[PDB]
């Protein structure tokens, strides 16, 4: 069960402030979610977008299919992110492209890694990816999915936000839940 | 060490409790042993303290066999209101010794028969069912107030339109009480001069002479003169002790006898049902050895050696209708819920593995195509793509057994593959990408239980050329465009699939050719033999019971056939995928902007994927087959096919659901939930990646030999059944199916008629969540009776349990269905609760029920005549001339200025408070309070006289003194207050107490009496004195002694439903219960 | 039917369920009607559960 309420809902906060009693109903079971960040989060995807692809996105979203996002450097500090100290590059890469990685001291003189660089995509490797490109109902709708979503950009709406390199790269449920917004799915 | 089954043990004197397994006479489960090894494996209960590298059984068994030693009698006799008496000859003198004077019966001044079943009873695991009733002076409510009045105005009552649920309930407990089987014990020979000669057995327990008394009547002999000592020297004496004896022993003990105890007729027939259902199940080890060699495919033998003895009872044989009964209940209990499947399934999945030969290892793949390589400068490469596709690092390949064990289970799931396994939305041939994810996906498709798989094969491949070769279509809403996934039904195929001549080949050729191809080469089903029929049974439905139908053509099992095997129907569907894909390639009519020439590498890279080598299409037509037959019998969730076709949408199935009420009724469409799925079951999706990764590279050990490999896989999982204990459970399922069946049919309305002995006893026409918890209730009874905590009966309640017979059915696509309605067997628990019903229509007394109705009027009298049993004077009934009947609109006026108030009768006709009427019941209740105002002024003093008819009510006694004064006023009004509308107290009866000497004559003043005779529970009245001369008078009841009282009758000659005897014929037995013993030997 | 204090309700929606104990005239109106039209007589059961 999720019931929406008109106030923001925090689970370690609003449970001190009780913010049920206050809406007038006497009340364990009833397990609250935290919808502090979204509205943050929410301010900070109005600002690009228009507001009804933002609102009618988030208004199809359920809030028990537990997931999260991914975060990872562009292109040329993924592909230096494999080339230095962990060697966790995926299965799915080209087999020219990782054994042209697992090389040392790679430079620009390299043509067989430039040329096969260059012609090289985010999107061949992870999918689903949602690009700057990207409708906000489609990021929802993909997220409703697999649990995980490899992102490109902040500005997205939803779940949180998780980081795939270190920084130097880039530039529990209950029976009752209530939360601040409507869901339909 | 055992010379018969080779068992080695070590200390040589405990060999005896290994042999007395086979039958010889010098815990377990079961006990199997291997022929090539020193590894026994023993298979212990659920409940240990520790195990000696001892396997278990997680089933749900339940107790069939259970013993009893004591009487096999329910009924007891209590003094109540006792008195001494002075007597003559006090004790038996010998030489100096004196014996005291024992007595079969209470010497009392009154004396009842009450019921307490199971009040002499020794047995091991009680039922925890018991019906123990109290003395009538102490108050028997709580027995009636049990379920349906769980919200009650009135603790201190019962609710008269449950009776009828409630009385019956507690004869489904009297029944469940006595399913014992009755234990062989040691005898006494005596030689006191009146039981000289007999074998009077002793009951277990430290002393003897207690229990002779009770048991034996005619012991005691004739010292003075009473109605015991009359009734004693009345009875004859041959008939006592042991009538006769068997012929076979062990020693000195023989196997069964007959005695002569005091016992219950109807407890005795009752055991002698549940003794002939065990009978008509057992099986021997013969029997036991040929199921389990058939069952194992001929890769093992087995044996199992016995000696020869009538005393072995191993009730495992069912007849084959209650396996299909059990199975539509386990259908019923997933209704729709995916967690219930899901470690069915995942589980086979992992048992699969841990049997098969087959190493399904990546590294081929990777080996043919590491060779192929491409240079440096152009981008794009297709040996390169389909390895980063397939990706052979990764190693979970349980998509595909989970895929293998779905073929035992459609129709309650069927296997699709996931969507993000097609080609990226359309998917344009154009793209290298999607040409290997076409590959990859039409491989796969072919193992999937899914009745569209060749049409979503067609489409794919018909989205992928859009642009550049068109078919025709019907409707122009469902374009050539339209997603392969979305063709899941049998109503989607279109007519360009299923008539290959409307696809022009001068339009479209490689679609004429992949149409033609899927026509030709899609592989065909078959079907093999499985299991045992004449011994456990067949739990299918739909299919003949011995056949496994799947969707491969099957092969005898060989090693050395070639690789390269194009008869093989797997590798040929893969020869002709790869030369299709080969032929689009080859013009690049179809990839323009390739700006290289990638035909040689694209036609090297399948023509070195085409002729891999790959032991997968070998496996899953000769092997695979046989580890599915081998291992479907020991499944607990038996399977449950629905046919295979293909290419031909008639026969599809489309729904399958489960018809819960009879045949030649109309009721309300119950539909089940299984109907509502859009495909035939609970859908379950794969990848079509491990799927194909698994097809394309699998190999056997360098040293398989399959005598060797199946001989040792077999036997740690036949060593582990539980199909022994599963055969049990379901006699319990099929006798709680009949047990629902007939008794909520007795209380609520339906078309089901089973010769409905009880009606007189009120009730109501029980809606559906009445008749549910009354069905839940019953249970709820039957789970604590046999000791089980798995779920039985239960998916039976989720709805409407007014049901008659259980049935399940589909459809196919044309409309036509098929019906299968299992038939049913006798039940031996249904018909015994028939006939303690009986039983109960004539002795409605013992178990406190009075039948009849009451009579409220006062009665001043110094007469002796105990309110069960009226005189016709104060009686009156509709036909007694000036008796107002009274329905259910009765007004009540008040009189004006000194007159009489009246009340209106059913005629219309207002008459004063005064004469003889007649209630029903109902009236009370609905103005109690109010009725209780006006009438009670009138019945104390006035001349009121009220027949509250009833039917059926409990009641309870309370003696008094009849030679001192008594008011039954307190009692009445007491009870008359307490009659809320949802509840009514226990009516009170104020009868006297019989004496031996004449008494003084005192005033009694009485309110209610009976109507009809109520006293089939009084036993005998003063039974120490010569004669009862004041007051009821009743000798002992010789007709429920009939066998010693009557000359020329037989011993075994009883009356059951008229008036039940005590004193029968018992037999007693004395039985092994052996473990399943076999000596598992492997074949060369 | 649903609320916070719902067992008052019965008396008003349902005027033939009540007892008849007098000549007063409501309990000469409920006693000259037909019994059997009170609550359930039709229902449309198309799915188990
Ligand atoms: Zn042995």
């Amino acid at each position: 069960a999720y019931i929406a309420v008109p106030a923001v809902v925090d689970s370690r906060s609003s449970e001190a402030i009780g913010l049920l009693e206050s809406f007038g109903v006497d009340a364990n079971d009833v397990s609250y979610q935290d919808h502090d960040y979204v509205v943050d989060q929410l301010q900070y995807m109005l600002d690009g977008y228009e507001a009804g692809d933002v609102i009618d996105a988030l208004v199809y979203r359920n809030w028990l299919h537990h997931s999260v996002y991914c975060l990872l450097p562009p292109k040329s500090q993924l592909l230096e992110y494999w080339k230095s100290n962990p060697s966790v590059i995926p299965d799915n890469v080209d087999r020219r492209l990782r054994k042209r990685l697992m090389l040392k001291k790679d430079l620009r003189k390299d043509d067989e890694y430039n040329q096969l660089a260059r012609a090289f995509k985010i999107s061949d490797v992870y999918a689903p990816l949602i690009s700057s490109t990207t409708s906000p109902m489609t990021m929802i709708q993909n997220l409703n999915q697999g649990e995980i979503v490899y992102t490109t950009t902040d500005r997205v709406i939803g779940a949180r936000v998780l980081l795939y390199a270190p920084r130097k790269y880039y530039a529990p449920h209950s029976r009752f839940n209530v939360g601040t917004f409507p869901s339909i799915a | 060490q055992c010379h018969v089954c080779s068992a080695v043990l070590f200390s040589p004197l405990d060999l005896d409790a290994h042999v007395a397994s086979h039958g010889l006479h010098g815990r377990h489960i079961t006990e199997f042993i291997s022929s090539w090894q020193n590894h026994p494996i023993v298979q212990v209960s659920a409940d240990v303290e520790n195990r000696k590298t001892a396997q278990l059984l997680h089933a749900d068994t339940p107790r069939l066999v259970t013993w009893d030693a004591g009487l096999c009698t329910s009924f007891k006799i209590v003094p109540i209101v006792p008195a001494q008496v002075p007597q003559d000859v006090l004790a038996y003198t010998f030489f100096t010794s004196s014996y005291a004077i024992q007595s079969p019966f209470p010497e009392a001044a009154v004396s009842r028969i009450v019921v307490h079943t199971r009040w002499a009873s020794n047995v091991d695991f009680d039922r925890d069912s018991s019906v123990i009733m109290a003395p009538p002076t102490e108050n028997n409510i709580h027995l009636f107030k049990q379920l349906l009045n769980t919200e009650t105005l009135s603790v201190r009552g019962a609710n008269p339109l449950m009776f009828r649920a409630n009385v019956l309930h507690m004869l489904l407990e009297f029944v469940l009480d006595n399913l014992y089987l009755n234990r062989h014990t040691g005898f006494s020979q005596d030689h006191t001069p009146f039981t000289e000669g007999a074998n009077l057995r002793s009951l277990p327990g430290p002393d003897a002479e207690k229990w002779y008394s009770i048991m034996y009547p005619t012991r005691m002999g004739t010292p003075n003169v009473s109605k015991i000592c009359n009734f004693v020297a009345s009875c004859v004496r041959n008939r006592v002790g042991r009538f006769d004896r068997a012929q076979m022993m062990n020693g000195a003990m023989s196997e069964w006898v007959d005695v002569f105890e005091t016992s219950d007729a109807l407890t005795v027939s009752i055991r002698g049902r549940w003794m002939a259902r065990l009978a008509r199940m057992n099986i021997n080890p013969t029997e036991i050895e040929w199921a389990l060699t058939e069952c194992a495919q001929g890769y093992v033998t087995v044996t199992s050696p016995y000696a020869p003895s009538v005393n072995r009872l191993m009730p495992y044989r069912i007849s084959n209708a209650e396996r299909q009964i059990s199975q539509i209940i386990r259908v019923m209990n997933i209704g729709n819920n995916a967690t219930v499947i899901q470690p069915v399934l995942q589980d086979i999945s992992v048992l699969l593995q841990r049997i098969s030969p087959l190493q399904i290892d990546p590294t081929i793949i990777s080996n043919t195509m590491s060779t192929v390589s491409e240079s440096t400068t152009q981008t794009l490469s297709p040996a390169s793509s389909i390895l980063g596709k397939l990706r052979p690092s990764n190693s979970d390949f349980s998509s595909f057994r989970v895929a293998l064990a779905g073929w035992l289970y459609n129709g309650v799931v069927t296997t699709v593959i996931d969507d993000s396994s097609y080609p990226k939305d359309g998917g344009s041939v154009t793209s290298l990408e999607n040409l290997w994810d076409f590959f990859i996906l039409a491989l796969a498709l072919p193992l999937t239980t899914d009745p569209c798989a060749p049409v979503k094969a067609f489409m794919t491949l018909a989205n992928m050329m859009v642009g550049f070769e068109t078919i025709p279509m019907d409707n122009q809403i469902y374009t050539q465009s339209r997603r392969a996934s979305a063709f899941s039904t049998p109503h989607t195929w279109p007519r360009c699939f299923m008539n290959i001549q409307l696809i022009s080949p001068i339009d479209a050729p490689i679609l004429r050719q992949w149409a033609e191809i899927i026509h030709r080469y899609w592989p065909n089903p078959s079907q093999i033999r499985y299991g045992t029929p004449n011994v456990f049974g067949s739990a299918n439905l739909f299919t003949p019971p011995e056949v496994l139908l799947l969707p491969i053509d099957h092969q005898p099992a060989n090693v050395t056939t070639p690789t390269l095997d194009f008869t093989n129907e797997l590798t040929n569907w893969r020869a002709r995928v790869c030369e299709l894909m080969k032929n689009l390639v080859d013009n690049q009519r179809y990839q323009p902007g390739w700006t290289q020439s990638l035909v040689s590498s694209m036609r090297g890279t399948l023509g070195k994927l085409k002729l891999i080598k790959s032991m997968t299409p070998m496996y899953l037509q000769q092997l695979a087959p046989v580890e599915l037959a081998v291992i479907a019998p020991m499944l607990p969730f038996p399977p449950f096919q629905v046919p295979y076709v293909r290419l031909d949408r008639d026969r599809v199935p489309t729904m399958v659901g489960v018809t819960r009420q009879s045949r030649d009724t109309i009721t309300q469409p119950a539909l089940s939930l299984s109907t509502t799925n859009t495909t035939v079951g609970v859908p379950l999706a794969l990848d079509a990646r491990a799927i194909t990764v698994a097809l394309l590279s699998g190999k056997y050990p360098p040293d398989l030999v399959t005598n060797v490999w199946y001989a040792d896989a077999i036997y740690p999982m036949y060593a582990d059944t539980e199909v022994f204990s599963n055969l049990q459970r379901d006699v319990i399922t099929c006798e709680a199916v009949q047990t629902l069946v007939t008794l909520v049919a007795q209380i609520s309305e339906t078309q089901y008629p089973v010769d409905r002995y009880l009606d007189w006893i009120p009730s109501l026409r029980a809606s559906a969540a009445t008749a549910a918890t009354f069905a839940e209730w019953v249970n709820t009874s039957m789970k604590t009776a046999f000791d089980l905590s798995d779920m039985l009966l239960e998916p039976l309640l989720s709805g409407d349990p007014r049901m008659t017979q259980l049935a399940i059915q589909y459809q196919q696509y044309n409309g036509r269905t098929f019906n299968v309605i299992p038939e049913m067997p006798g039940s031996v628990i249904a018909d015994c609760v028939q006939l303690t019903a009986e039983v109960f229509n004539h002795e409605y007394n013992l178990f406190g029920i009075a039948r009849g109705d009451i009579i409220i009027g006062r009665v001043q009298s110094t007469h002796l005549w105990s309110p069960l049993a009226p005189p016709p004077d104060l009686v009156f009934d509709r036909d007694t001339p000036g008796v107002h009947i009274f329905g259910r609109d009765c007004r009540i006026s008040f009189g004006m200025n000194g007159a009489a108030p009246m009340i209106r009768d059913e005629t219309g006709m207002m008459v004063p408070f005064e004469g003889n009427w007649i209630f029903p019941l109902a009236l009370w209740q609905m103005n109690t309070r109010y009725f209780n105002q006006q009438f009670d002024a009138w019945i104390k003093t006035g001349e009121l006289r009220i027949r509250i008819e009833m039917g059926a009510y409990p009641y309870m006694l309370h003696y008094y003194d009849p030679r001192q004064y008594a008011n039954a006023w307190n009692l009445t009004s007491a009870w008359l207050e307490e009659i809320t509308p949802t509840s009514i107290p226990s009516v009170p009866f104020m009868v006297p107490i019989s004496s031996d000497h004449d008494i003084s004559s005192a005033p009694a003043v009485q309110y209610i009496i009976s109507t009809e005779y109520n006293d089939r529970s009084l036993f005998c009245t003063n039974s120490s004195s010569p004669q009862t001369i004041a007051g009821p008078d009743k000798h002992i009841p010789v007709e429920r002694y009939n066998i010693l009282t009557n000359p020329d009758a037989p011993p075994t000659q009883i009356q059951l439903p008229e008036v039940v005897d005590l004193y029968n014929v018992v037999t007693r037995y004395a039985y092994e219960t052996p473990p399943i013993t076999a000596v598992v030997m492997g074949v060369p």
